[PDB]
């Protein structure tokens, strides 16, 4: 003889019943939004403003103190220094600054001392910050940034394979000399380290008795110290950069290894300048308030400049809570909280004055034919 | 294929018994009857996915740059695994595509894993007078399984009651003499009335089960020749009383197709001669194509524009070098150019970066998963939710314009019954209907009170039915009929000739069928009434409640028990419906003084025609022809019935008559006919029935909607003109104002237009294209109706037929003038249309006016439009498993198709408009930023980023809240954008999404580029220590981190502001996204593995200044945007903005969520 669920999940989300709130563009409740923002913003913006123009700097820039000094103390040129006083705006006191040659030193590129007395009208509030400004030097370039090893960092013994046959980042050009002895600083930032010694001490010009002392020791993260580590090769395969040999004739021999750790300034050349202006912490004061008068600065130069057409400077400043001094945010705050009251009180004369209904429900688009 | 040598197959003819090779014939090239509904072969799939998703232009730059990337001769440091995204996005792809692709084959199994019987027991030659009555059946032959699996040409297969057919089929012997069968081919085409399909001549005669297997014969078959409606087999076999071989002739009317089921035969065992693709719904099928979706393309125009950005960018930014290159300043020790180009394009590498393809495809995965656990398109009557099949195509809904449907399960069910009849002028029975609306705002009120008193109606009729008296057989399951007088007009208050009137049309209403009584086989008490036609089921079913049950057929007679009392009459003589003759008759005696009576059922054409005008009263006739005028002009669809008494001498000569001309022999069809006109020119009309079919729910309602929100549709149907017209007279689609421009080829209209069919409709175009309306022209035209867009325009309406619209598609002249008209016109109806026939109009009208259509529809015939259309959608359930295989969607019911493509169309036609825009903003915030950091350093190639940011960004920190906002986006409500789907029009015109809007954004970006880089830039300039500690930056990294992060907060909150629906989710998403941003940065800084920061979180995230410049980005990448769609809110309002205020106005307040199209009674006052 013969013989010849499935139902879907009801909860809020699979069926998207959640809770929304749909955003509405009506004047009424959106220009009050317009007016709290422009206030609020311009006021944070002139307060950033004045909290701008209560900090002094000065710059002084050098690059070409052999050809245009005297042995005796000249005027500066006009192009050579920038000053900014909150106290006087007139402060025009052009200073002085002259140069003094040096025959032990057979670099005629770059040999002498560079003297420069200037003045100052005002005092740095317990906090000075001296700070060396380069242009017209790229030191951003692709393989520029990454000639360098992060291995040698941690003072392992590393090896040619490890630092010229790496990944990406190592230090390609400048792996090893002509010999064979491997660089412990290898690459082209080690290579490219500044020679311009500077002072630890402020020589005073009025009161020479008690003429101050700076520090540069202490200017990275304390934090920081834990990633660089003392060097642990065998003082016999380690040679400096060839640009380094003005400071080891013979090289580095059992008692003069450069311990990176107290090495703040050295660490600080090692962050790359990203724009054609670079600067980097030289000199740091915290301890005493530096007074004002009159103040001279010896610089060594040995570090070339004007070979490449570049320009070099000095920079003193007390900092500020918004870092160095610059009114860009302030024009970028005041101009935006301008712009933004121009539009609302201009939309609100079109949407007054030569304006429609707020709404019909017989002007949409099926409502004419 | 095969067109020749045909296959000679033997039948009980057996092998000898010692060598066997299983057949009778050599092996040959056999066709499995396996379908492969699928897309791509299991076997064959890789190359076939990557073919498919190697013709976009984004991946093959991919896979190119990773090969040349190694190439360059030590310019670039060897990838070696900085490759495996391209690896993970093309396997997550083929994954995706076999987990459809498993769906479809698992879908499959199921189907082929269906029940079939075959007979064993018996030595069979295959696998294991003319009649005498002296072998005794075996006992042995029992019913074994098998499965549509192992199913090939040279098999005997037996079919039962309530089963499909598994391949094209000979008919050999059936449950009857005669062998003659009832089939549907409702999958072949939307008739409702069974289907005769006669059996071969030479066993009529066998009637046992085992006399199906006592003559031995041959069969000589061809195969598939690329035809419809042809076959022709040779049956051969010798006889036993001489010696000679005796062949009979097969026609198309014979073969049995296989998109058929058999209905009202117990048993029928017959021959398989065609499997597998050899079937006609394989040739019309088609090979289910990738069904690629439509914004894909301009997407990768967009990204071939930005492949053309990127080179004009690298083209004058490599320039730079060698003006520098080769000049001062230099302190640090042609084929270099090539060198810097290569540099320069591998550094701007994420212009377009490769999430592109991925997010897409998870974005259409979630809004296909969403689609299917939406429990609002759940069919709870049978268990299925709405199943989309291919989750490519979910986007391509928002621009659907054209409608294309079918008539075998889309518009209407199988069901139809009997509401009204007009007996003496007098109308019986009440219906409901809106055809009120418009002959003089206030009409649901009036259509619930309608409904209310029709309810009240068929109650109390139901009541007094079941108290009167008490019949046998009396449920309410078919009682349709309303009006309540007839009991007082059969009780005898009507007088004697109504009375006698309405008493005689109730008896033909039992009379005139061609329906067969059977007991049920579950109940003998009560029997079950399978008829030859539903709509003579209908009729037989209504005579069965009011009173006049039909029950047995008598050798001379048929048994009518009125009310209670039985009786036998005695029936002479019966004439078929006809095809051509449209009309069914009855000669029956009834002994007094006996009298012969005639009693047809026609059309009212005819009907009218056969009548008596030369005498009459020029009353009753006239009313009867006012009601069914009336009746027609609402759309109505209807029969009428004439009766005629005849005398001894009368009944004697005509019955003379009859067997002298038409029960001879040589083409007895024209005598018939001669002498059933020379009977029926003298008639008495007795009155009307009419016919109703049932649409399926909320079809009329649904059809309105697509038509005000303006999506213009089409029907496509199948069977008959007439019930085409009726059907959409019966929908709220044919208005009676409406003008009918009938095309008609081979129409009653060629005595006055003779000539061939193509120089007919070509005057027929012409006189309708001159004279009503005057637009003559061709190229000019279709240039003018490229640029519509759809508006409802013209109130005409064009019927087709199937050859007037194929000697209307076959030429281009005449193609470009058809579209001209449907496009002129609003009412596009076809009929009589094959399947390669509209599959060929649906092609021309996708590709002349592209627009994209869709093609719902049910059955084994509408496949060859649904793979057409671009987007497959159709009717899913106990009635249609066929459609299904190749639509993309399948539903549960039309009902819901008029929600689905009218509010996730739009919503995702706009999500992804505003996704991609986000997308190619995210780019670009973060690539012209490093393009702008280059001018400084000279284009050299350094990196401004850290070198996981470029592979760990568009990953994770800015991808959220754009995934976000392309999923889970809520333009409005359903509810709203059900009541007001005008909002479609955004889609109809494609403003949303351009090159314009593309460039809009393109200009933006680079816009927010340069303030992004030029603000921490020239914050820097003056001192290049502005950190509150000097202490040390200036790094490259540094900046680079400030400029990202301000890039990726100014991404989220311009994603934030245009999310249209600000919820609990999409802003936590954000809110977390940042978080994680920050944090990933501070845990990446603060381990060992950080070589070159080690300090990030303290030298960012701890100084004013930074703050600062993250404030001033945002306010200047918030300001612009904002206050420019301020102004444009203004300028040109968009419709969407007013909508919505409205809707937070409180006009929509007190509409629930949950919409129900059966609830008219909202106070709106
Ligand atoms: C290698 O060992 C060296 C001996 O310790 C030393 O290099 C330099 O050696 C000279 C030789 O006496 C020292 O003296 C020089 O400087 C003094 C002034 O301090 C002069 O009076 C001497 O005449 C002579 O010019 C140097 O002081 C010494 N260099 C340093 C930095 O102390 C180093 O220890 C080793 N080499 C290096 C490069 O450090
Ligand atoms: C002496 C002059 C001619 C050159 C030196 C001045 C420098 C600092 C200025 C003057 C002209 C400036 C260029 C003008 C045009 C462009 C093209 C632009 O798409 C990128 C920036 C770039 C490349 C500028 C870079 C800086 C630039 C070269
Ligand atoms: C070199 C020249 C010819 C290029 C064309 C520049 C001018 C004509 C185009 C470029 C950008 C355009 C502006 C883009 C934005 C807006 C803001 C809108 O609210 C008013 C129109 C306005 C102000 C347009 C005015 C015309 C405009 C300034
Ligand atoms: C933090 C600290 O105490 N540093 C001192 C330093 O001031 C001193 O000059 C030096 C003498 O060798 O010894 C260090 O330990
Ligand atoms: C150096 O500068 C001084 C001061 O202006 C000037 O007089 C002198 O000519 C300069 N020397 C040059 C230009 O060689
Ligand atoms: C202060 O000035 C005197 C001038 O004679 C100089 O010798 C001394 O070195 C100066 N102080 C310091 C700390 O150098
Ligand atoms: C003064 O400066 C020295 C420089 O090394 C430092 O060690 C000391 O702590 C400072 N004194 C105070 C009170 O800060
Ligand atoms: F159902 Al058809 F042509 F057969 F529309
Ligand atoms: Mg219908």
């Amino acid at each position: 003889d013969e013989v010849k669920n499935r139902r879907p999940k009801e909860d809020a989300f699979t069926q998207q019943r959640l809770a929304a709130i749909n955003p509405v563009l009506t004047p009424r409740t959106v220009l009050p939004l317009y007016l709290l923002i422009a206030v609020v913003f311009v006021i944070v913006g002139g307060c950033i403003l004045a909290q701008n123009s209560k900090v002094d700097e000065v710059t002084i820039y050098y690059q070409d103190c052999m050809t245009n000094a005297t042995s005796s103390w000249s005027d500066i040129p006009s192009e050579h220094w920038q000053f900014v006083f909150h106290k006087y705006k007139t402060y025009n006191t052009a200073p002085q600054w002259r140069f003094v040659d040096d025959e032990s030193d057979d670099f005629t590129k770059q040999r002498g001392t560079c003297q420069i007395r200037f003045t100052t009208p005002s005092d740095m509030k317990n906090n000075v910050y001296l700070n060396y400004v380069l242009e017209k030097f790229a030191a951003n370039h692709r393989r520029y940034v990454l000639s360098f090893s992060e291995d040698q960092i941690r003072g392992e013994d590393a090896s040619y394979e490890t630092v010229h046959d790496a990944t990406g980042i190592n230090c390609k050009p400048l792996s090893k000399n002509a010999d064979g002895k491997i660089y412990y600083p290898c690459g082209l930032i080690a290579n490219s380290m500044f020679n311009d010694t500077f002072p630890l001490q402020l020589t005073n010009v009025g009161d020479t008795s008690n003429n101050y002392s700076l520090t540069n020791k202490g200017i990275n993260w304390e934090s920081d110290k834990k990633r660089y580590k003392k060097t642990k090769y065998n003082y016999t395969q380690i040679a400096p950069p060839p640009y380094w040999e003005k400071m080891y004739p013979d090289g580095y021999n059992e008692t003069n290894i450069p311990d990176i750790q107290d090495w703040e300034e050295f660490q600080n050349w090692m962050r790359p300048g990203a724009f054609d202006k670079i600067t980097k912490l030289i000199r740091i004061n915290k301890n005493d308030t530096l007074p004002a008068g009159e103040y001279q600065l010896d610089i060594g130069l040995h570090w070339p400049v004007l070979e490449f057409n570049g320009k070099k400077g000095i920079y003193l400043t007390h900092g500020s809570h918004l870092g160095g001094r610059n009114p860009f945010l302030g024009i970028v705050y005041l101009i935006g909280g301008c712009i933004c009251a121009a539009m609302a009180l201009i939309l609100l004369t079109f949407w007054l004055f030569g304006g429609r209904k707020i709404a019909d429900a017989s002007s949409l688009s099926w409502n004419m034919k | 294929n095969r067109s020749d040598e045909l296959r000679t197959v033997y039948y009980n003819l057996p092998l000898p018994e010692d060598m066997l090779d299983e057949d009778g014939l050599p092996l040959a090239v056999y066709p499995r009857n396996k379908i492969r509904t699928t897309k791509y072969t299991p076997l064959t799939f890789f190359p076939k996915n990557i073919l498919f998703q190697f013709h976009n232009f984004a991946n093959i730059y991919f896979l190119i740059l990773l090969i040349l990337g190694a190439f360059q001769i030590f310019g670039v440091t060897n990838p070696g695994f900085a490759s495996v995204p391209l690896i993970v996005i093309v396997i997550i792809t083929a994954i995706k595509d076999g987990i459809e692709d498993s769906r479809r084959t698992v879908l499959d199994l199921e189907v082929n894993n269906t029940r079939t019987h075959i007979l064993s027991g018996v030595k069979n030659e295959n696998v294991a007078n003319l009649v005498d009555r002296t072998l005794q059946p075996n006992p042995e032959c029992r019913f074994a399984k098998d499965y549509w699996k192992n199913v090939k040409v040279g098999d005997i297969v037996r079919v039962h009651n309530n089963d499909e057919i598994p391949a094209d089929m000979i008919l050999l012997s059936t449950s009857d003499v005669d062998g003659a069968c009832y089939v549907e081919t409702k999958n072949l085409d939307g008739e409702t009335n069974l289907k005769v399909r006669q059996s071969l001549k030479c066993s009529k005669i066998i009637k046992s089960s085992r006399d199906i297997t006592r003559t031995k014969f041959w069969v000589e078959s061809e195969g598939p020749h690329a035809n419809l409606y042809s076959y022709q087999g040779n049956f051969k076999w010798q006889d036993t009383q001489n010696g000679n071989i005796r062949n009979e002739p097969v026609n198309i009317n014979n073969l049995l197709l296989r998109g058929c089921t058999l209905r009202n035969t117990k048993w029928a065992m017959g021959m398989v001669i065609f499997t597998g693709d050899d079937t006609k719904i394989m040739i019309n099928a088609g090979v289910t194509p990738t069904k690629k979706s439509r914004i894909s393309r301009e997407l990768n125009f967009s990204v071939i524009l930005n492949f053309v950005l990127l080179f004009i960018l690298c083209f004058t930014a490599g320039i730079v070098n060698g003006v520098y290159y080769k000049q001062k300043p230099r302190s640090r020790d042609s084929t270099n150019g090539f060198v810097s180009f290569w540099v320069a394009v591998i550094l701007y590498q994420s212009l377009v970066p490769i999430s592109l393809y991925i997010s897409v495809e998870i974005i259409k995965t979630a809004q296909a998963i969403f689609i299917y656990t939406d429990v609002l398109l759940y069919n709870a009557k049978l268990d299925y939710p709405c199943t989309p099949k291919s989750w490519n195509i979910s986007d391509d809904l928002g621009q659907i314009e054209y409608i294309f449907s079918d008539k075998t399960g889309t518009l209407t069910q199988n069901v139809m019954e009997f509401k009204k009849c007009t007996i003496n002028g007098v109308s019986y029975g009440r219906a409901y209907t809106e055809a009120l609306a418009g002959l003089r705002v206030d009409v649901e009120s009036e259509g619930r009170r309608e409904k209310e008193e029709i309810a009240k109606d068929r109650e109390t009729m139901i009541d007094e039915l079941r108290s009167m008296s008490d019949n046998t057989q009396f449920c309410p399951e078919d009682l349709t009929f309303v009006s309540k007088e007839i009991v007082e007009d059969l009780k005898g208050s009507s007088g004697d000739h109504q009375q006698k009137c309405c008493e005689h049309f109730l008896l033909a209403l039992a009379l005139c069928h061609s329906v067969l009584v059977e007991p049920n086989k579950d109940d003998p008490k009560k029997l079950d009434i399978k008829a030859q036609s539903p709509d003579e089921s209908a009729l037989v079913s209504t005579a069965r409640q009011l009173g006049y049950s039909f029950v047995g057929s008598s050798k001379s007679g048929l048994i009518v028990e009125i009310q209670g009392v039985q009786k036998e009459f005695q029936v002479l003589n019966v004439l078929e419906f006809n095809s051509s003759r449209k009309r069914m008759s009855c000669i029956i005696k009834i002994p007094g003084e006996p009298k012969a009576l005639l009693i047809c059922k026609g059309a009212d054409s005819v009907i009218y025609s056969r009548l008596d005008r030369t005498q009459n009263d020029a009353t009753l006739l006239e009313k009867t022809a006012l009601h069914l005028e009336e009746y027609a002009t609402e759309g109505l669809r209807t029969l009428c019935l004439a009766q005629r008494e005849l005398t001894w001498s009368e009944y004697e000569r005509w019955v003379k008559t009859y067997d002298v001309a038409a029960a001879s022999v040589t083409n007895r069809e024209e005598e018939l006919d001669k002498v059933t006109d020379v009977i029926e020119r003298e008639l008495i009309l007795l009155g009307g029935t009419a016919i109703e079919d049932r649409l399926q729910d909320g079809v009329p309602d649904s059809i309105a909607l697509l038509a005000e929100a303006g999506i213009k549709l089409w029907v496509l149907t199948g069977d008959k003109v007439e019930t085409a017209i009726n059907i959409g007279f019966s929908c709220n689609v044919l208005n009676n104002d409406m003008e009918l421009l009938v095309v008609k080829a081979s129409g009653e209209d060629v005595e006055e237009f003779g000539s061939d069919p193509i120089q007919v409709v070509n005057n027929l175009v012409t006189k309708y294209l001159r004279e009503k309306f005057g637009m003559s022209g061709s190229e000019e035209e279709l240039k003018e109706a490229k640029r519509e867009h759809g508006l409802p325009q013209g109130n005409f309406a064009v019927i087709i037929d199937g050859d007037a619209l194929k000697v209307a598609l076959n030429g281009e002249e005449m193609r470009r003038k058809f579209l001209l008209l449907c496009k002129n016109c609003k009412a596009v109806l076809c009929c009589r249309v094959s399947p390669a026939q509209k599959a060929a109009v649906v092609k021309l009208v996708k590709k002349t006016l592209d627009v994209m259509t869709l093609a719902i529809g049910d059955g084994s015939n509408d496949v060859a439009m649904i793979q057409s259309a671009d987007v497959g959608v159709g009717i899913a359930g106990e009635e249609g498993r066929q459609a299904v295989m190749c639509s993309d969607y399948a539903i549960g019911q039309f009902r819901y198709v008029t929600r689905l493509v009218l509010v996730h169309g739009k919503w995702c036609y706009k999500r992804l408009a505003e996704m991609i825009p986000q997308f190619f903003y995210k780019n670009v915030i973060f690539t012209l930023s490093l393009f702008w950091y280059g001018i400084y350093n000279n284009f050299d190639g350094s990196y401004l980023f850290e070198y996981t940011y470029l592979t760990f960004y568009n990953l994770a920190f800015t991808s959220v809240p754009v995934i976000l906002l392309a999923v889970l986006d809520q333009d409005v409500s359903d509810t709203v954008s059900m009541l007001v789907p005008q909002l479609y029009r955004v889609g109809i015109l494609r403003k949303e999404w351009n090159q314009t809007k593309f460039l809009w954004y393109m200009l933006d970006g680079v816009y927010q580029s340069v303030i992004c880089f030029f603000f921490p830039y020239l914050a820097y300039h003056k001192n290049m220590v502005v950190t509150e500690n000097g202490l040390g930056l200036d790094h490259r990294y540094f900046v680079g981190v400030f400029v990202t992060a301000i890039a990726v907060t100014s991404c989220n909150f311009y994603v934030f502001m245009e999310q249209y629906r600000w919820d609990w989710f999409c802003g936590l998403f954000i809110c977390l996204s940042l978080a994680v941003f920050y944090g990933w940065t501070g845990i990446w800084t603060s381990s060992s593995s950080s070589n070159e920061f080690y300090k990030g979180a303290a030298r960012v995230f701890a100084q004013p200044a930074y703050w600062a410049v993250l404030f001033v980005g945002v306010l200047f990448c918030l300001l612009p945007r904002f206050t420019i769609d301020c102004i444009r809110k203004i300028f040109y309002p968009k419709d969407i903005e007013i909508v919505r205020e409205m809707w937070l106005r409180g006009d929509f307040d007190l509409y629930p969520q949950g919409y129900d199209p059966t609830d008219p009674s909202r106070p709106r006052i």
